């Protein structure tokens, strides 16, 4: 459950 | 010497608490990833949500979060301060929490 940080990559991972 | 926005070991939820009861958009803080052995990161307040910049290494010691890179955390504050962040309106890196030392 990650918010991520707006420049963050995409989730592609 | 002191950090009026870096926090250290914080969950990014933690930056969006303080962030949240902030008043100016572009309230700021920087976070080394609570959940990673230590990844850079920052949170900071858009119209009063709390979204954060994922902070990278270029590998020789620079730091970045966004766009253009620097040499320092403070210094891609201090940049971001006076540059907006977001292409939907004009935010900048702020103080957060603590208030105006000395405000009651």
């Amino acid at each position: 459950d990650d918010p991520s940080y707006v420049n963050v990559q995409n989730l592609d991972k | 010497g002191s950090h009026p926005w870096f926090f250290g070991k914080i969950p990014r939820a933690k930056a969006e608490e303080m962030l949240s009861k902030q008043r100016h958009d572009g309230a700021f803080l920087i976070r080394e990833s609570e959940s990673a052995p230590g990844d850079f990161s920052l949170s900071v307040k858009f119209g009063n949500d709390v979204q954060h910049f994922k902070v990278l290494r270029d590998g020789a010691g620079k730091y970045f979060l966004w766009v253009v890179k620097f040499n320092s955390l403070n210094e891609l504050v201090d940049y971001h301060r006076s540059t907006s962040v977001s292409r939907n309106q004009q935010i900048f890196l702020r103080d957060i929490e603590q208030v105006p030392q000395q405000p009651t």
